[PDB]
């Protein structure tokens, strides 16, 4: 465990971030049924973010 | 079988018998959940307080 | 602002409690914006910053 | 049946004062414009105006300024879309402040 902690924080700068995305690529996904347009426009905007 | 209902009502009969001054409040408690869960939505509109 | 942390904390809460329910959504976002800058940008810089 | 501008995914319709009815059930429905993002019926009555996804004014430049009511609601009307609301105002909010 101690060698897993210390190794961690080299990817930990990806995964921290990974959250905000995942959380927003969720809520996105929520709110498909009623907007039925949101994942066409969601992908643009994520690629241009990425 | 299952008993589960029996073992409530021994419970309320002991709380019962060893009748204090704050029974009341508890007694007020669960009628108020009871009555809340019975009928709900109707009176239940904005102010997130409420 | 001009005020000590420890009477600050019940001033927001109070002004939470009392405000809410009589103000436009955009003056709540904004004054929790203007709250939480502070916390987030040590959080970004502790945690998301390179 | 009322005229439709548009057909598909994104309906838009535009209706006059009249019970308005098909196969099923009648109702009254009010001269005006009405737009959905979903292909679902829609109508100017009452009840209609309360649904998610549904758009509705007296006219064009009145139904986008209508667009905007829930903005200045009281909080307490969003409850799964309300993370979308808060965000648009608070970038624009943070970008026109930080910056301008």
């Amino acid at each position: 465990f101690m060698r897993f902690r210390r190794a961690f924080g080299e990817y930990s700068h990806v995964v921290a971030f990974n959250t905000l995305l995942f959380l927003m690529s969720f809520t996105v996904l929520c709110l498909t049924p009623v907007y039925s347009f949101l994942p066409g426009v969601y992908s643009v905007i994520y690629l241009y973010l990425t | 079988w299952d008993l589960t209902a029996f073992g409530l009502v021994a419970e309320w009969f002991l709380a019962y018998i060893l009748f204090t001054r704050f029974f009341y409040v508890l007694g007020l408690a669960a009628i108020m959940q009871l009555f809340f869960s019975y009928f709900a939505v109707h009176f239940i509109s904005n102010s997130w307080l409420m | 602002f001009y005020l000590t942390n420890d009477v600050s904390f019940l001033a927001h809460i109070q002004w939470m409690v009392m405000f809410t329910p009589l103000v436009p959504f955009w003056i709540t976002i904004a004054y929790i914006i203007c709250i939480s800058t502070k916390h987030f940008y040590w959080f970004f810089s502790n945690y998301l910053k390179r | 049946f009322p005229n439709t501008y548009l057909e598909g995914s994104v309906r838009v319709v535009t209706t006059f004062d009249s019970e308005y009815c098909r196969h099923g059930t009648c109702e009254r429905s009010e001269a005006g414009v009405c737009v959905s993002t979903s292909g679902r019926w829609v109508l100017n009555n009452d009840y209609y105006r309360s649904l998610p996804g549904v758009f509705c004014g007296v006219d064009a430049v009145n139904l986008l300024t209508n667009m905007f009511t829930p903005l200045i609601q009281p909080i307490g009307a969003l409850d799964i879309s309300a993370s979308i609301v808060a965000g648009g105002i608070v970038a624009i909010v943070v970008t026109c402040l930080a910056y301008y």
